[PDB]
DNA sequence: AATGGTAGGGGAGGG
DNA sequence: CCCTCCCCTAC
């Protein structure tokens, strides 16, 4: 199920009966990448705090 | 400083004898002129502009709406070339629709308020 | 309401007033036609024929060689001040100081004719004697390109350049003398003065037009990034070059200098970072000017073009 | 003020045939009218508030090439190679395009003296003046003349990259939404337009006194069944090139024929009006006055760089290369032969071919 | 802004008088209001059922 | 139909 | 585990 597949606009989002967001996908993708830059900067990675 | 008011509003109506007054007691601030079909109005907009004679048409996304969309209407269902009515003279732009608008009414300035 | 707010009628109409081209073309053409209609102006006002290039023959010219500097910053987390150098019109003032237009250039030092030399789009002729008679007013580029001294031809590029840039630095001192009103004039002045170096940016960039040009010169542009990257290279110097700074270069995009005082406590850093400024400027031609502009105190250099 | 003034807001040209307020003839071949001369339309607004059509005669694009006989000519050689280039060109563009007369593409060809830009050239050059009569095909032409298509020889082109409009603004001293002075005008069919009611709504005291001041109806309106109306707008007037006076306050300098430099800042003058503006709107907030202090600066005794040891080396090989034994001067290296008074300038160039009075 | 009408499916008539300013009322009422037109679109008040 | 350059990084999909 | 294609930000 690439990214491309699924691409809901918030119309279609807001009208489905069964969906929820890719909090996986958001969560990880769009947020562990850059807290790593910065915090791998100083020492820590951030990926870890989030499987706990 | 003339007498336009500055605002207007054209609306059709086939005329029943209750939506004119309605429209107008529920406005009470802008005169509101209504006529028979939109080939009247289209033409009552012509003139308007022949009056005040502005240098610049704008609006919000005029490819797809008001200006474009009144252009449209007037070339496939009238037949009738209002850019040429419109200009300030009597007698397929790419590059235009990409990075502005791309209406051209001669003597007048086209303004995509969007880009 | 949008359009007033913004105040895009009366900018447009002043920029316009400015270059000197319609209302229309003010956001419907280029970034050249700008440039054009203030060069045929200042040409005609002194009897110059401009050339008129195909684009056969802007394709078959020399392609760029000279690049600017990009520093690779060292990616850490700065704890101390870091103050942020920038030189303010870099090179629209290299090309005032240095005297680099299409009137000064007489041609690359080496491979020097007498029947048949090469500039960008063109092919000319030396005089007999010319080089004999301007040994002693020529100014040799980097690059290689010798160009003529300002006592023998004051260039026209340099006219237009002063005169945007003089205008563009009244704008910002006026700018920076107001504290209590509100962004209501700030914002409109900080726009004028942004429209005001992009034309500027648009003027040096009308040079050696790569793609899509209509009276380029790869000599001139590379010229041009050539002496900056030099200047830049010698900031640096001058600025390494001294023990009572114990400062250290740790990133630059072209222009900037990111020097850092490891527990420098602050307020001293904007009487050290003005200092390094001064002696900077102070070893350039006229219009070039380092300024300071601002400190970090904290930092976070992640990448090139990329910090916080 | 004294002058009738007319703001650019937008414009635009058109081909008309040529009337009494156009050019008709030239000076290379006078015996061949114009089928065809371009005519320029200016939308703008008194300063009163009312908008005004000018249709501005007389303006013809053109473009340069490089002279090929020899600046020793006795006037009379250049008139017959104005000629023959001028048949060449319009024989070669109507070949193109699908006893020669009724010119339609090519107007005249004179002889003006000029000096490059691109490149250090401190001389007089010889320039030929191709005007055309429709600019929309202009670069088209170049496109011929810089692919040999119309001579044997390959021409480099001069001044073909400035659009026709770009060329009447700059050559007139005209900047966009700014003023046109002009202190004469003519008049066309009713001055006041009745389209369908403006002609009593819009009027006002200050028009009509700029009516009176400039409209004689007596020899200043044209005729109506010649110069009729074409303007869906207010007053519509005619002008001459001649009459526009925004020209000569431009300062023509000639420092480039010579080492006159080697023997004022304000060269931009449409900032001169924004510094004037920004000054009047940061007093308006109690600030005392603009001024910067120059900053004692000492440069290398060369500025020197990485290469300059070889850069000297090569400099001075090709001046070894370059000369011919002798010794240079400033004041006796250009000639002082080819006087080149008959032949005009730039500047002095363009007030031909203006009609007439 | 300040002015009581009367909505009853086929347009608004300003109640102006003496007898509709001394009650109050509320958006959305119904009542019988019983005038007379005076000078233009505007309803007197004389009684309210 | 008309256009100013260079440099840099990050993410997705197929390999 | 490298390539192109796309986005768009900074000089
Ligand atoms: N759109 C742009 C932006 C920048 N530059 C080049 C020319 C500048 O000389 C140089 C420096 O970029 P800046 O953004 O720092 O602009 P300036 O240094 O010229 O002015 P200022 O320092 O006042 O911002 O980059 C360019 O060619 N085109
Ligand atoms: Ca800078
Ligand atoms: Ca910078």
């Amino acid at each position: 199920q690439l990214l491309r597949e699924r691409c809901v606009s918030p119309e279609e989002f807001l009208e489905g009966e069964n969906l929820e967001l890719d909090s996986e996908y958001y969560i990880n993708k769009i947020l562990i990448p850059p807290l790593d830059r910065l915090f791998n900067l100083i020492g820590i990675n951030v990926g870890n705090w989030a499987q706990e | 400083d003339l007498d336009i008011a500055y605002e207007g509003i054209m609306i059709v109506h086939k005329a029943d004898s209750t939506f004119p007054t309605k429209i107008q007691h529920c406005i009470n601030e802008i005169p509101v002129m209504f006529y028979e079909s939109e080939f009247e109005m289209f033409e009552a907009l012509t003139d308007l502009v022949l009056l005040l004679d502005p240098d610049i048409l704008s609006g919000f996304e005029i490819h797809n709406f008001s200006w474009g969309y009144i252009i449209e209407r007037c070339q496939k269902i009238h037949q009738f070339d209002i850019v040429r009515e419109l200009a300030r003279v009597k007698c397929s732009d790419t590059w235009g629709y990409a990075h502005s608008s791309g209406i051209m009414i001669t003597g007048r300035h086209m303004i995509n308020i969007w880009r | 309401q949008l359009l007033r707010k913004q105040d895009y009628i009366a900018r447009n109409i002043e920029q316009a007033r400015l270059i000197g081209i319609d209302f229309h073309s003010v956001y419907y053409r280029g970034s050249q036609f700008k440039v054009e209609s203030f060069l045929i102006r200042i040409c005609k006002s002194e009897s110059f024929i401009l050339l008129s290039p195909g684009k056969k023959d802007v394709r078959k010219q020399k392609a760029l060689e000279c690049v600017p500097l990009v520093m690779e910053p060292e990616s850490a987390f700065y704890k101390s001040p870091l103050i942020v150098l920038d030189f303010q019109s870099l090179y629209p003032s290299i090309m005032i100081g240095y005297n680099y237009c299409y009137s000064t250039m007489i041609g690359r030092v080496r491979e020097i004719n007498l029947t048949e030399n090469n500039l960008g789009v063109s092919k000319f002729s030396l005089p007999r004697n010319i080089l004999a008679l301007l040994k002693n007013d020529v100014t040799i580029a980097p690059n290689g390109v010798v160009y003529a001294k300002t006592s023998v031809r004051k260039s026209t590029l340099s006219k237009m350049l002063t005169d945007i840039l003089d205008v563009r630095v009244m704008i910002k001192k006026t700018m920076n003398e107001i504290g209590d009103d509100n962004t209501t004039l700030k914002r409109l002045l900080n726009n004028k003065q942004l429209a005001l170096k992009l034309l500027a940016n648009v003027t040096y960039g009308y040079t050696s037009a790569s793609f899509s040009g209509r009276m380029p010169c790869s000599d001139l542009a590379d010229s041009i990034v050539q002496t900056g990257r030099e200047t830049l290279e010698k900031a640096i110097d001058i600025i390494e070059k001294d023990e009572t700074w114990n400062a250290k270069v740790v990133y630059g995009d072209t222009d900037s200098l990111f020097v850092y005082l490891p527990g420098k406590t602050a307020i001293e850093a904007f009487s050290i970072g003005h200092a390094m400024a001064e002696r900077v400027t102070q070893n350039n031609p006229k219009p070039i000017f380092l300024k300071f502009e601002k400190v970090y105190h904290p930092s976070i250099l992640i990448s090139k073009k990329r910090y916080v | 003020s004294d002058y009738f003034r007319i703001q650019l807001n937008n414009q635009d040209y058109y081909m008309s045939k040529p009337t009494f307020l156009d050019p008709s003839h030239g000076e290379s071949l006078p015996l061949n009218q114009f089928s065809q001369v371009p005519n320029i339309r200016v939308f703008g607004a008194l300063p009163t508030g009312h908008q005004v059509l000018c249709h501005v005669h007389g303006i013809l694009p053109y473009m340069f090439i490089k002279y090929d006989g020899q600046i020793t000519d006795t006037s009379t050689l250049r008139h017959q190679r104005c000629a023959q280039v001028h048949k060449t060109l319009e024989v070669k563009i109507r070949a193109s395009f699908k006893k020669l007369g009724n010119l339609n593409f090519v107007a005249d060809v004179s002889v003006v003296k000029g000096i490059p830009f691109y490149g250090y050239h401190v001389g007089w050059n010889l320039f030929y003046k191709i005007s055309l009569l429709n600019p929309s095909c202009l670069s088209r032409i170049s496109e011929l003349i810089r692919d040999g298509k119309i001579f044997g020889k390959k021409f480099e082109i001069y001044e073909s990259h400035i659009p026709y409009l770009l060329q009447w603004t700059a050559d007139f001293n005209l900047f966009g939404c700014s003023w046109i002075n002009v202190d004469r005008c003519y008049f066309r069919s009713p001055v006041l337009n009745s389209i369908l009611d403006i002609d009593k709504l819009t009027i006002n005291d200050d028009l009509q006194l700029l009516l009176d001041r400039f409209c004689d109806f007596k020899c200043n309106v044209l005729s109506r069944r010649d110069f009729p109306r074409v303007g869906n707008g207010l007053i519509e007037i005619d002008i001459l090139p001649q009459f526009i006076k925004n020209r000569e306050k431009l300062q023509h300098r000639d420092i480039h024929h010579d080492f006159l430099e080697k023997l004022v800042k304000p060269y931009v003058s449409s900032a001169r009006d924004m510094i004037n503006e920004l000054t009047m709107q940061r007093e308006e907030l109690s600030l005392k006055e603009y001024k910067e202090p120059p900053e004692t600066k000492r440069h290398v005794s060369g500025h020197q760089w990485q290469s300059s040891g070889e850069f000297e080396a090569f400099y001075k090989k090709a001046q070894h290369k370059t000369s011919t034994g002798q010794i240079p001067n400033f004041e006796n290296f250009i000639d002082k032969n080819q006087k080149f008074s008959a032949i005009n300038t730039p500047y002095e160039a363009l007030p031909q071919l203006w009609p007439r009075l | 802004s300040d002015e009581i009408m009367l909505e009853d499916e086929s347009g608004r008539v300003l109640l102006v008088g003496d007898f509709i300013r001394s009650t109050p009322f509320i958006t959305g009422v119904v009542v019988g209001i019983l005038g007379m037109e005076a000078e233009a679109g505007t309803f007197q008040v004389l009684d309210i059922c």
